């Protein structure tokens, strides 16, 4: 079910994990030591994941901070 | 029933400081007290395209179009002055001692069992092995990480301090002393008796470490690099900052502390590569590998649980590993 | 249309509210946006005010505004291989054209 | 045996920033107290010569354009009016050990890489690469535009073991060609020194000093810095120049660009000349990228086909691949 981590360096114990559900993938912002997640977002394929992710404003870990601030957004 | 303590925390011993770098001339080496500092400055750089492509869209017109718009960039460098060929790196080091007592623990029986285990270790054999390997890491120049690579002569001077004075001075030669072979010496046995007398709590140990390296006239020194993160915001900022103190380049303290605790020659996988530093789940961040897996029985948590709770004493060298992790300190427990 | 017309509302709210635009730091990159947000003339202005910024029809802020729109919304390249970015680029072409066409008479 | 996902090679042949100081020819052997070339400002009012959209039958916009031309402030560096010789000094370390990466995931891929590079060195030495490096130190590639239009260029190279000089070389850069790598006894000696340096058989530190007759009060050409638009014209909108403490200078990576112009093995044309060694071997000024990945001469393609599959390429392409390992870089995914 688990595929990979989205970033290669943890920014204060937090990282985005990429999961697989069948015909869709599940990106999920989560703590690493504990395991409990803070927000999630469902995509259809990994091409949508990389195509959406590489369009974010930033480079390196500013991109992963913007992605964690995007997936774990206050929904209301 | 003796479960583990849910809260454990060990304060570190062997506390270093931030190393300062100042440049000067060799054979003006004994008067290295008024040397000016190495400053961090800016310069501009125009890169190109050299990264690996992808076999989904790599057209020749897109490559030439990529070369039409290159990367303009601003970095920080630190160089010696053009009339100086010697790097001076100075830091200090305290050796605290009392390396068995935690700073926070829930249980009282588990803490007393832990102190009986550590006191049993010290009474069976001293701190001579660990202080011998620490003395070898102060002997050569591990704490000169990339500055050591490609140098004519590296000289290390170590002082012991009791008051506003100097008790005993050592002067070594870092290139003659090996990088991988821990061979004995009289002076290293003296300084290993000093550090081993420090970790046992039999006195106060403050050391002053000064390192000298011939690099070349106007060459480049290598301070430690700071964290930025480009969030796509204004101005196209700097892509390489360097750590500094008040107008001097410097190295972080935890990187020197990484260079001092490279003890572990007891990997299950391969003892042919060399000693890499002491960690629970003993890992190397640059190599991307994690030696000493928990699927084996050589992890720090597994050996500590099997040696405190169940009295199953491991081999002697693994006991050196466990006590090395207690001198490292950390946040243990659940 | 509502984004660029909303930017016209931003210059609207900036225009008739804060007439004080004196000297301060940063007058090289905020100098084209200063001539875009043309304030009132100073009371100590001499006769050299009908030549200092009279010929200032600032069509460069449609270019900086174009870069802000390009960095704001994602421009897909799978729509670039199709005609969606030729028709889309036509839409931003004529819309920024009409925006600058409003900007043709900011002073005159 | 897949490729390692992380590869990184530290560079060898590490230069420093070159300093420029001006003086008089035939006072050339005492070139030790010469004053530095300083960077100063001057004002420049430029006209409009942009390629306008043609068939513009509106001359009122043209005569309107002359009413406010470009008022501009630039930096120049000139020799003093009683000096006609440019002195450019820098140093150079030759590290050696050009096969071992600094970061690698796999252990089998790294051992296969070290067997491949050690196989290359055992089959043939570093004599070719050190011969071409010796030719780029022989002439004055590192004098980029300062070389163009000069009466006589003299290069002095010193080898340093202690606070001393082991062996000194004195060349003539205009007699030595720009495109023809012809052998010589002294270039074979210095090529033995560099080849002895890259193999790890010793420590090599060189001091390179270059001399050029340009003219009294002419213009020298330091390297140019990057300007952000937070500064106005009075405030150098136009043209800043790189400097050190009150002296004009050249960046270190530009001299490092001038040293590694080896590649005479393009598939397209060997008639133009050697341009420097890059993966996807490209020229930024010409806007072209030789050595395309659609061919089979790219560095990544040859390295994958020569490490993983034991398909050894031609000998000159092996010189190209080892030249990219001496260059160093960030490889892998």
């Amino acid at each position: 079910k688990f595929i990979k981590y989205l970033s290669t360096a943890h920014l204060n114990y937090m990282n985005i994990a990429v999961y697989e559900n069948g015909s869709k993938i599940k990106a999920r912002v989560e703590n690493v030591v504990n395991g409990k997640s803070v927000g999630a977002r469902d995509f259809d394929s990994t091409e949508q994941l990389e195509s959406w992710f590489y369009g974010l404003p930033g480079s390196g870990l500013g991109r992963i901070e913007n992605a964690m601030n995007e997936i774990s957004r206050r929904e209301n | 029933i003796l479960s583990t303590a849910s809260v454990l925390a060990f304060e570190r011993k062997l506390d270093p400081s931030d190393a300062l770098m100042s440049a000067g001339a060799w054979a003006q080496r004994d008067a290295s007290q008024e040397w000016p500092a190495v400053t961090v400055r800016e310069k501009s750089v125009r890169g190109t395209i050299s990264n690996r492509l992808k076999t989904k869209d790599r057209d020749p017109a897109k490559l030439d179009a990529s070369i039409q718009s290159p990367n303009l960039q601003t970095v920080d460098v630190a160089n010696l002055p053009s009339d100086a060929d010697t790097l001076k790196v100075r830091f200090t080091l305290r050796v605290l001692g009392g390396a068995g007592t935690p700073s926070a623990c829930n249980d009282a029986a588990y803490r007393d069992k832990l102190l009986q285990t550590v006191a049993t270790y010290v009474n069976d054999q001293g701190f001579a092995e660990l202080a011998r390997r620490y003395a070898h890491n102060l002997a050569n120049a591990r704490f000169l990480w990339r500055n050591r690579v490609g140098a004519e002569a590296v000289e290390v001077r170590i002082n012991h301090i009791r008051q506003g004075e100097v008790a005993r001075a050592w002067r070594f030669d870092a290139l003659a002393i090996g990088l991988r072979d821990f061979k004995a010496d009289a002076e290293l046995d003296a300084l290993a008796e000093l550090i081993a007398s420090g970790l046992s709590g039999s006195g106060h140990v403050l050391l002053e470490v000064v390192a000298f390296a011939r690099i070349g006239d106007g060459q480049e020194v290598f301070p430690s690099q700071e964290l930025i993160l480009d969030k796509g915001d204004k101005k196209g900022q700097k892509s390489k900052t360097l750590y500094s103190v008040r107008d001097a380049a410097a190295i972080h303290s935890q990187k020197i502390g990484n260079a001092l605790r490279t003890i572990d020659t007891w990997y299950p996988d391969e003892d042919g590569l060399g000693p890499i530093a002491v960690e629970p789940y003993g890992s190397v961040t640059s190599q991307g590998k994690a030696y000493r897996q928990p699927k084996q029985k050589l992890d720090f948590y597994t050996l500590l649980d099997n040696w405190v709770l169940r009295d199953e004493a491991p081999a002697v060298e693994q006991q050196h590993y466990v006590i090395a992790n207690l001198i490292r300190g950390g946040v243990f427990g659940e | 249309a509502q984004i660029c017309d909303e930017a016209l509302q931003y210059a609207a709210r900036l225009r008739e509210l804060e007439p004080g635009w004196s000297a301060t730091p940063g007058c090289q990159l905020h100098d084209a946006e200063q001539l875009w947000l043309d304030p009132l003339r100073a009371q100590t202005d001499e006769t050299f005010l009908q030549r200092r910024l009279r010929g200032d029809w600032p069509a460069e802020v449609g270019n900086r505004f174009a870069n802000w729109l390009n960095r704001a919304v994602s421009s897909d390249s799978q729509i670039l291989g199709s005609p969606e970015a030729a028709q889309w680029s036509q839409e931003l072409s004529k819309e920024l054209t009409m925006f600058k066409e409003i900007l043709e008479d900011e002073r005159d």
